[PDB]
């Protein structure tokens, strides 16, 4: 498995607009539509992205397209960032996926702030990096996801990924 | 169903 299935486990999936934990309108696999409080604003952003009158509801193929765009944006973010790019360059593909997941969640600037953990990863110090990453605010606030992401950094394997909707 | 989650 791969970055796409990983983020599927970590982000959920909606075919109808919903409010994320911060109260923002979202659809698909964690695709933020707007930070405006207006549902009509969110729908106009969605209609613009999709090129039709969606009424807040998208198809699976449309969700998939937004998702691939957002994954590509996470990678562009890494590649543009002078702290992230050399770490990423040095990582194997599995650990690269873990870095992309973090950027997907919190943005390049957030991930770039993990200065010590990034140096540890650059030095292949996997256990130290995992220990250090678990000290963070991120880990405390989203531990289910952060544990899995951290195990992926630690092991370089997909082992951590191996109701309430429908 | 038809919508997603998880709630
Ligand atoms: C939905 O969750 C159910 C309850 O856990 C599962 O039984 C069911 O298999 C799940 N369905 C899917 O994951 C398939 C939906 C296809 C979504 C693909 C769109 C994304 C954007 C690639
Ligand atoms: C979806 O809900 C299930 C059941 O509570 C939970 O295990 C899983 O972590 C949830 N996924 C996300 C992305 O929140
Ligand atoms: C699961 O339940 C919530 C009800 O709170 C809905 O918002 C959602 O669309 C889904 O039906």
């Amino acid at each position: 498995m791969n970055i796409f299935e990983m983020l599927r486990i970590d982000e959920g999936l909606r075919l109808k607009i919903y409010k994320d934990t911060e109260g923002y309108y979202t659809i698909g696999i964690g695709h933020l539509l707007t930070k405006s409080p207006s549902l009509n604003a969110a729908k106009s952003e969605l209609d613009k992205a999709i090129g039709r009158n969606t009424n807040g509801v998208i198809t699976k193929d449309e969700a998939e397209k937004l998702f691939n765009q957002d994954v590509d944006a996470a990678v562009r973010g890494i590649l543009r960032n002078a702290k992230l790019k050399p770490v990423y360059d040095s990582l194997d593909a599995v650990r690269r996926a873990a870095l992309i997941n973090m950027v997907f969640q919190m943005g390049e600037t957030g991930v770039a702030g993990f200065t010590n953990s990034l140096r540890m990863l650059q030095q292949k110090r996997w256990d130290e990096a995992a220990v250090n990453l678990a000290k963070s605010r991120w880990y405390n606030q989203t531990p289910n996801r952060a544990k899995r992401v951290i195990t992926t950094f630690r092991t370089g394997t997909w082992d951590a990924y191996k109701x309430a909707x429908x | 169903x038809y919508x997603x989650x998880y709630x």
